[PDB]
C-alpha cells in the first residue's frame, strides 16, 4: 500500500494552511490546481478535475480530510517527463541542422495547441532574452533553463 | 502597402494615389454628385 510519511504530511499541512485565506480551513476546487503544483506534483488540468476540481471559481470546498485522499491518489503517476523527450521533440523544427529558432515561430508553438499559454505569458518568456536581432533563440539553453527553474544560478 | 513589425503586430501603411476626377468640378453629367466633403460642410456647419 502507500500512505503519507511524517515529512510529507508536513509538506501537505504547510501548503494547505497557507491556502486558507478565509479563516475556516478550506480550499476551493479551482485552487486544487496550483496547490498540488506547489506540492511539486506536476499535473494537467485534466489531472486536477479528475479528482474533483473546477474551471470556475466558487463551486465546491474541500477539507484536509478530503484533500489528503486527493494527494495520496495523485502520487501514483509515473509519466512526468524527462529532458530527452523534449530535445527529440524540439529538434523537429530543423531544416538545416542548426538547432536555432526564430522568435515568432517559437511564440506561436507556445500559444496554439494544448492547455496553452497566453499572449501575455509569451511576452514574459521572451523577457530574459536581450539583444539578438532578426531573431534567433537556441533549443539547448532554452530547455535547460525551463528544467532549472526561476533561479538556477542567476535569477531575476 | 500595409506594414507589420518584428513580433506579430502592426507597423504602418504606405498608400499612393493614381488619378482623380478633377474634370467634373465644372458641371457633372447625369444625377452624379460632386465630392462628398462639400455637402457635409454645407449642412453640418454652424452659423459662426
Amino acid at each position: 500500500m502507500a500512505d503519507l510519511k511524517a515529512a510529507e504530511v508536513e509538506k501537505a499541512r504547510e501548503h494547505f494552511e497557507i491556502y486558507d485565506w478565509e479563516g475556516e480551513g478550506k480550499i476551493d476546487a479551482r485552487d486544487l490546481g496550483d496547490l498540488l503544483r506547489s506540492l511539486d506534483c506536476k499535473p494537467t488540468l485534466a489531472m486536477v478535475k479528475k479528482n474533483g476540481g473546477s474551471d470556475k471559481r466558487g463551486e465546491k470546498k474541500l477539507t484536509l480530510e478530503e484533500f489528503l485522499p486527493i494527494f495520496s491518489q495523485i502520487k501514483k503517476e509515473k509519466e512526468v517527463g524527462t529532458l530527452e523527450d523534449f530535445m527529440e521533440g524540439l529538434k523537429v523544427y530543423d531544416k538545416a541542422e542548426n538547432g536555432t529558432m526564430l522568435a515568432a515561430e517559437l511564440a506561436h508553438v507556445l500559444l496554439s495547441l494544448g492547455e496553452r499559454l497566453t499572449d501575455i505569458e509569451c511576452e514574459e518568456i521572451m523577457r530574459v532574452c536581450d539583444e539578438d536581432d532578426d531573431g534567433f533563440l537556441k533549443y539547448e539553453p532554452f530547455v535547460k533553463t525551463i528544467i532549472a527553474g526561476p533561479f538556477p544560478d542567476e535569477g531575476k | 502597402r500595409i506594414h507589420f513589425g518584428p513580433m506579430g503586430k502592426l507597423a504602418g501603411a504606405d498608400i499612393e494615389t493614381y488619378l482623380l476626377e478633377k474634370a467634373r468640378v465644372i458641371s457633372q453629367q447625369t444625377l452624379e454628385r460632386s465630392y462628398h466633403i462639400f455637402y457635409q460642410l454645407m449642412s453640418g456647419g454652424i452659423e459662426n
